[PDB]
């Protein structure tokens, strides 16, 4: 029995109800817990048999459906509430668990931050190339890069990074980082990194000189 | 209920690993089920396995012939060891423990990291990040993690720290600090870097 | 007018000539006397047969078997009938459309006439354990239904056998008749009277495929004691003959008389020779044919028909009033289970089917009465149809009210349909088994065998979930599971079965089975409305195969014979 | 000497004289000529006989069948045996125990060597599916065991039945040899050949209970044509004769000479006339003979041992490693009701063993080879002991460790045992009903119906609590509720069914089955440790009575014959 | 859950008699097992039967063919009729309700006497005790019961009411009230009576 | 299934251990529920699933046992606990209690004061005959009572009456009435009740006349 949670995201704002359908692959019949995982912690146990509710909650969740169909729906989404909730299955082993839902907070979208930049003398002397393209506090999850070495584009060897939420502000972070031989660097003297955004769907371009 | 489970941090691929979740509050024998639970790096779950009140076990059957689930009745304790590990099993593991009259996993352990991987430990290689913005990049260090602070917190605004990605199974991260052009390179900026297990400390400016 | 018969040196070494009259064979047994009987039946064609045949001049293969005259050692005729069912059945279907219903048995009363038997004629000659008529008038009626297409060449197996002295004699005495009426007709006589020996008058020997004298009786004497050993003294000279008779006493007592000028005389004889209904008709024929001897028959019938009775009202007063306390789920799943695995070993008598008449269904398949997808199509009809019918509506109808299952009407019909349908297909398998062996016991034995390994295969005996994947894949080949799944799927799904506990969205109590659902999906039954059909679909999927698969054995054993 | 045999009027209306030689009886079938013999048998007392019988001047009922000869129309050998072992048999069961066993084997060379038998004294002489020897030895083989008391008066029904023309007649000569070592014999011949017809000394005739002419073969044409209707014309006059002696025939045709003064001059002769081993070695010799009869036969045994043993291999299989889950008590109650109930039909089997040596145990109880008590604990120690020892044990030790139920090692030996206990029960089940009857069929098709009728009432498939009280009583008739109930007392015992659950004193699941205790009170079985034995003695006593049962009913039919 | 059932304090004998248990609290089809119990004059229970929630019934097997329980689901209730009374089921009844996952009768109806007698209502017939302790003899009245209190309750020291006992099918009871010698016949001493069914009031004094 | 309460008194004092074995027919599984009846109410239950016990009680309560032998166990056996305890068995319809146990407090035994009284002037113009013999605060339980004609005696038509535990004093009360007809009672003159106690096994003679 393999479980199958989708959507694996949701950005709803706070205090809406938010619903999250947990579809199994045979009948599991209300043997159906719903887990709360936070960022770092082991996930905590939320709605046992399908409709119930584990005591330390604040009532405000509700495990509805029956059949296969089975729903966490939560009215008025408060801060804590964001996460990651698996749903999983407890009627044969093996208990699979769902692959799980990571809500978001909503935000007025915004235009990534960039800020490419060389590497340093001394890895210049070791002879490796990683360039850093800078995308700070864009939002939502979703943007693209593109990189070009005098103009001439390649879309190989290329590394990513991004933070989690960040709820102090709402958006996200993401560091991208290009990592390339001594050779087909240090040929070249400006670098562009753009920025393709849900919003500004012109890329954003950016550029050094060494 | 109260679990606590403690071993390695690490071990190398082709061996096997062992872990003991501490039980305080019932005993191994008295009622309930005594479960392990791994979670891939990320999001993904998977039960790993039970042994009940009464010594018999249950294992996930992906896991067979590598998972071993013991007991030992006088220091309230269960064990695992998984033999033949790769770097797939690198997850965070879980000691939990099942009711089986509720059915559901009501408690858990708090948690801990272990990373099958074939590098020795190895200390940072620091590059900062000059041409607002300014980043250092750490590169090749081993073992997970490294905690880099800018100027140990001075200018805390904007700061952003990366998780780290595997480079030829050595981890690497960046970071960045958002400032203003003003404070560069008029105040000294530098990023603190803090590695715990190779006991490792680089600080390198960053100038034009 | 003069029927003569020709065979060059057919194979082994055996040269043949018939005048219009009577003729015997004659040998030890085991001396291919029967077989030489298949050579002139016609039966096998892909056997070695190396020589020459005529027919009046004809040639063999073509449309033999339609106007020639075959009887068997056995005189198979239904249990059941009387003679005048038996000769309108193979009057009506051996000749055409065109004959009227008067003509036909005007033709019937020339024969029974001709043999004498107006008498019995409306006794029922079927005597395998009622005993109404002696066994020598059932072997003229065996003949008589030969006598039904004016044959002019009658083969006959094995008359004398099987009776007392003065019958069979007098058996002889209307075949002689009928070789008065211009007719040829050929025995294969184990062991003779000395007195019809006496009324022979050609008469050819067999020793283990080698040709021995063809000739008169008193000539078989002569030329006989032109051979040495002299016959005298009262000794049974026919059966003295046959003491004398029987390897340099048969190639060298046979060879000293092929030098001899009777069989160059006859040799040079040779050599101066060398210079229905569509379908329907037919299968509501048989099928009435099969039914009536159903109703012919209140023994197999009657005696299934009070055992499910009583076996139903046993099961009724046993499990009467089925609760719903704790004890209702493996109560109400125990008499679902004896159910279905009952209507699987109530298929293993319907492996009697096609076995007992496999002789009558040879014989009448060389003969050609037939289409053979009108006979199986015709005997399902008769037997299969009705008798599966009857244990399935009544076990439903008085054990449904006694235990107390679910008062809806609709699911009383798919009981109804479930048990029928298991009924078929276990039918079915028995048949597929079954079909084209001689012998019951061991299809028996084996069918007894694979039900038991679909037995453990239900739901009930290993919980078919928690079995390991490489052989939970034959499941499937089980038919008690599609039944068992059918009637414990329309017959716990509505129901609740802990007293006090609602357990819908069930807590505390894990574990518990506290519905219908829960002991349903635990024993891993499908749910969903399509969940039950897909029984029945697999169950007349099985009913199609197995047939086809009997009836691929019928089209392939029938020339076998 | 002289051997002369007398029967004064005897019944009906029926006068006997026997010369020292060679005689046979004669007739139509049904005209009491095996009858006839039963009454020269001296096997049924309480029957009509009416009349006197002399045995040389001594009376019938005195000790005649201890050095009298008797054959049936069978010849049944033991079916594996060879010819030295059957007359080392029936001569050290026969004879005292003063005879050592060299002058026994004398007597075995001078019986063997008189009948021309040493090439095949060593060839397995039972020919029922391996077919060694041809039959007329074997009926040379059945003779000789009446030829090891060294008899006067020898008996054979029906010699010439079953052979073929030779060995028949040779088997005439070698008795013609034993009349010509002063014995009288009696035949009782269907229909025979004219040459030892012309071999025959005297004859008599049997009409249906009347008394047709006794005396020579040629008187029997010389008075027989005093009667008129004269035999000629090579007709067989044996056969002949046989066609014209078969009401105001018989009677009027015999009266004639009645009237005759052949019948007055052997009435005026009649009225001239007037003028082992205790206990101990004869069942350890039986069960000998009978257990290496199993020894000889690998067919019924090795089968039997390669179903169960791949049995056994798929229950092993398909239940694999019990687990303790919820799913853990209907698959433990599973394969345990599978076990029993498979025991209960292996015992099916065991209701061949007394109805096919039935013959055998007639003759060789009218001849007195034995004790009854000592023919019946023999024959159970030979086939039943051994042969229901090994499915029990070979189905525990491949199962017990597959299935993986109770490490413990007594808990292995009480499943051991009660296997045991429930193939013996079921199996005297078998024999109390199958013994004393010659059709297996219907004793099959009984003991099948108690068997489903027994099923019902086992723990699994109806919950014996929850019957109602009028007919909850007969639950005690039912062997496997023994067995299984045994077999998931010391198997569910100790265990637990709900992981995560400890169960004890168990709180907000009511309603669980989480122990084995609670499957056992709730399926209605003493949790106490009498509970678990009392169904072991419950099991003995029904071997007891049951196996007492067939004893009666063996010492109540052994003179019915 | 609360309970209240509410019927005749009477029947005729071989007659039928119902009566109904008032539910608040929940739905009769919602959860529970909904059930009666009787009690024997004195001390024994008997258990008589449930109507679940989905309308099945089960009877305690003593009581076949004569109690049925039916239920009207709208106002909440369930009732009881019993056919062909006997005054052996004069008894306490109890509507009381059961867990099923429990296991155990939670919740009990506070309870009717229920008087199966061939009787008619009948006044009493006192006769007071003269010849320190004096009584009261109350007999024949019926139905059960009626209060006696000396003087009203003047002299409420040592007074003690006995429980009433059958007379050929009519109640009877008396009491005892324990004075001193200087009280009779000095004081009025009447014991007070009072039926309610009759709704007779008899007052008798005492005296030698 | 029928349960077995034995026995169905007992009569311990204040703050002590007491003991009540309820023995079933059959097993029933720690299927035992003990019920807890005052004077004058239903019962409510006490002790679930023979070792638990439902909230709301002192948890000076203890049910152990299993097999067929259930025992419920009172330390410190306060006021409230006197009553009658009844064991019921649900592990099979019907649901057999049990016989009930009447505990009782241990008082110091008395003499029971008696009184016999002639009846009214009506009732003897009613021909009505009825003698009561008073026993008042005798401890314990059983007392036999003898009536004396004249002296002579007649044990025939008798008819008795018992209150319960006197609580307030510890002590119990009994009511003799004797009823005949008129002619064998207004015949006599004297009449004679006598008491047997455990304490005096003299019996206590008690006589009027008219
Ligand atoms: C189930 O739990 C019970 C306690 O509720 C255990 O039973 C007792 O356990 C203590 C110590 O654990 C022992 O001193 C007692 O002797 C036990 N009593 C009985 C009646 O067993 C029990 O051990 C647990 N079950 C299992 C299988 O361990
Ligand atoms: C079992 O209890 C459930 C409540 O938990 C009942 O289900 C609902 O009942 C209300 C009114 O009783 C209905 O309006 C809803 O439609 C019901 N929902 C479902 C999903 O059924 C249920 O009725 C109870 N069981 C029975 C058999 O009545």
């Amino acid at each position: 029995i393999v479980l199958t949670q989708s959507p694996s995201s949701f950005s709803v704002s706070l205090g809406d109800r938010v619903t999250i359908s947990c579809k199994a692959s045979g009948y599991i019949l209300n043997r159906l817990a719903w887990y709360q995982q936070k960022p770092g912690n082991a996930p905590r146990l939320l709605i046992s048999g399908a409709t119930s509710l584990e005591t330390g909650f604040p009532s405000r969740f509700s495990g509805t459906g029956s059949g296969k169909d089975y729903t966490l729906s939560i009215s008025s989404l408060q801060t804590e509430d964001v996460g990651t909730y698996y749903c999983q299955q407890y009627w044969s082993t093996p208990w699979t668990f769902g692959g799980g839902t990571k809500l978001e907070i909503r935000r007025a979208d915004a235009a990534p931050t960039v800020s490419i930049f060389p590497p340093s003398s001394e890895q210049l002397t070791s002879g490796g190339a990683s360039v850093v393209c800078f995308l700070n506090n864009f939002y939502p999850k979703d943007i693209n890069v593109k990189w070009k070495i005098d103009g001439s584009e390649r879309q190989n060897g290329v590394l990513n990074s991004w933070t989690d939420q960040d709820s102090k502000d709402s958006t996200y972070s993401m560091s991208s980082t290009l990592t390339l031989t001594k050779d087909e660097y240090e040929r070249h003297n400006s670098y562009t990194c753009e920025a393709t955004h849900k919003t500004s769907t012109s890329p954003i371009v950016k550029s050094f000189n060494r | 209920v109260q679990l606590q489970e403690s071993g390695p941090g690490l071990v190398k691929p082709s061996q096997s690993l062992s872990l003991t979740c501490t039980v305080t509050g019932f005993s191994i024998t008295s009622d309930y089920a005594w479960n392990w639970i791994r979670q891939f790096p990320g999001k993904k779950l998977e039960w790993m396995g039970y042994i009940n009140f009464d010594g018999g076990t249950t294992y996930n059957p992906s896991l067979r012939g590598r998972i071993s689930i013991t007991r030992d009745t006088s220091k309230n304790q269960f064990f695992l060891q998984l033999r033949s590990v790769t770097p797939e099993d690198t997850a965070t593991y879980y000691c939990a423990t099942f009711y089986g009259a509720k059915g559901t996993l009501d408690y858990w352990g708090q948690g801990t990291s272990v990373t099958v991987s074939s590098a020795k430990t190895t200390p940072p290689s620091v590059y900062p990040l000059a041409p607002v913005t300014l980043g250092c990049l750490v590169k090749g260090y081993f073992p997970e993690p490294v905690t880099l602070t800018w100027n140990s917190g001075s200018l805390s605004s904007g700061v952003h720290t990366f998780p780290a990605v595997l480079q030829s199974d050595l981890y690497t991260l960046s970071s960045s600090v958002t400032v203003t052009s003003s404070t560069w390179p008029s105040q000294s900026i530098t990023c603190n870097v803090a590695h715990p297990a190779s006991s490792t400390k680089v600080d390198k400016k960053i100038e034009p | 007018e003069g029927a003569v018969l020709s065979f060059h040196n057919i194979c082994s070494n055996i040269n043949g000539i018939m005048k219009p009259g009577l003729n015997a064979i004659l040998g030890p047994t085991g001396g291919g006397k029967s077989s030489l009987l298949d050579v002139l039946a016609a039966r096998k064609d892909p056997s070695g047969l190396s020589g020459d045949v005529l027919i009046n001049g004809a040639p063999r293969p073509a449309n033999f078997k339609c106007n020639s005259g075959y009887v068997v050692q056995d005189d198979v005729v239904m249990g059941t009938l009387t003679v005048r069912e038996n000769l309108q059945f193979s009057a009506a279907l051996r000749l055409a459309t065109t004959m009227t219903n008067h003509e036909k048995n005007e033709r019937i009363n020339r024969v029974i006439q001709e043999l004498g038997l107006d008498k019995v004629a409306d006794s029922k000659v079927g005597t395998q354990f009622i005993r109404g008529v002696s066994g020598g008038e059932r072997k003229r009626t065996s003949i008589g239904m030969e006598l039904i297409t004016d044959p002019s060449i009658l083969f006959l197996d094995e008359p004398t056998t099987g009776l007392d002295s003065s019958t069979a004699n007098a058996v002889l005495l209307l075949l002689k008749r009928m070789s008065k009426q211009g007719r040829t007709i050929i025995f294969s006589i184990h062991q003779p009277r000395y007195s019809i020996f006496k009324l022979f008058d050609s008469l050819t020997l067999l020793a283990s495929g080698r040709l021995m004298f063809h000739g008169p009786a008193q000539e078989a004497l002569g030329y006989f004691e032109s051979a040495g050993y002299h016959c005298e003294a009262y000794n049974n000279p026919a059966d003295f003959f046959l003491d004398i008779i029987n390897k340099p006493l048969i190639e060298k007592l046979a060879e000293i008389y092929v030098n001899s000028s009777f069989y160059k005389e006859t040799k040079a004889e040779l050599h101066q020779l060398s210079g229905t209904t569509s379908f329907c008709h037919q299968l509501r024929w048989v099928s009435k044919r099969s039914f009536k001897n159903l109703l012919g028959n209140p023994q197999a019938s009657i005696a299934q028909i009070i055992v499910t009775v009583v076996l139903g009202l046993v099961i009724g007063a046993i499990y009467f009033g089925l609760k719903n306390d704790s004890t209702g789920i493996q109560n109400r799943a125990g008499v679902l289970f004896f159910l279905t695995t009952n209507q699987c070993f109530s298929s293993v008598s319907a492996v009697e089917l096609f076995v007992v008449e496999k002789k009558l269904f040879i014989h009448e398949y060389i003969s050609g009465y037939y289409r053979v997808s009108s006979y199986f199509l015709g005997k399902l009809l008769s037997d299969l149809l009705p008798m599966r019918m009857l244990p399935s509506i009544i076990f439903t109808c008085i054990v449904y009210f006694m235990l107390g299952l679910k008062p809806k009407a609709d699911a009383f019909f798919v009981m109804m349909f479930t048990l029928m349908m298991v009924a078929y297909s276990a039918s079915s398998m028995a048949l597929a088994i079954a079909a084209g062996q001689s012998v019951v016991s061991v299809a028996t034995l084996l069918m007894t065998i694979c039900f038991v390994f679909m037995m453990i295969f239900s739901g009930l005996l290993v919980n078919l979930t928690t079995i390991a994947s490489w052989l939970s894949w034959l499941q499937y080949f089980s038919i008690p599971r599609y039944g068992f799944t059918a009637l414990q799927h329309n017959e716990f799904l509505g129901q609740n079965f802990c007293p006090g506990l609602n357990a819908t969205g069930n807590n505390p109590c894990n574990y518990a089975t506290c519905t219908g659902e829960e002991y349903l999906v635990k024993q891993g039954i499908d749910l969903s409305p399509w969940g039950l059909w897909k029984n029945h679909v697999a169950l007349a999927c099985m009913i199609v195969i197995f047939l086809t698969i009997a009836y691929l054995k019928l089209l392939f054993l029938k020339k076998y014979s």
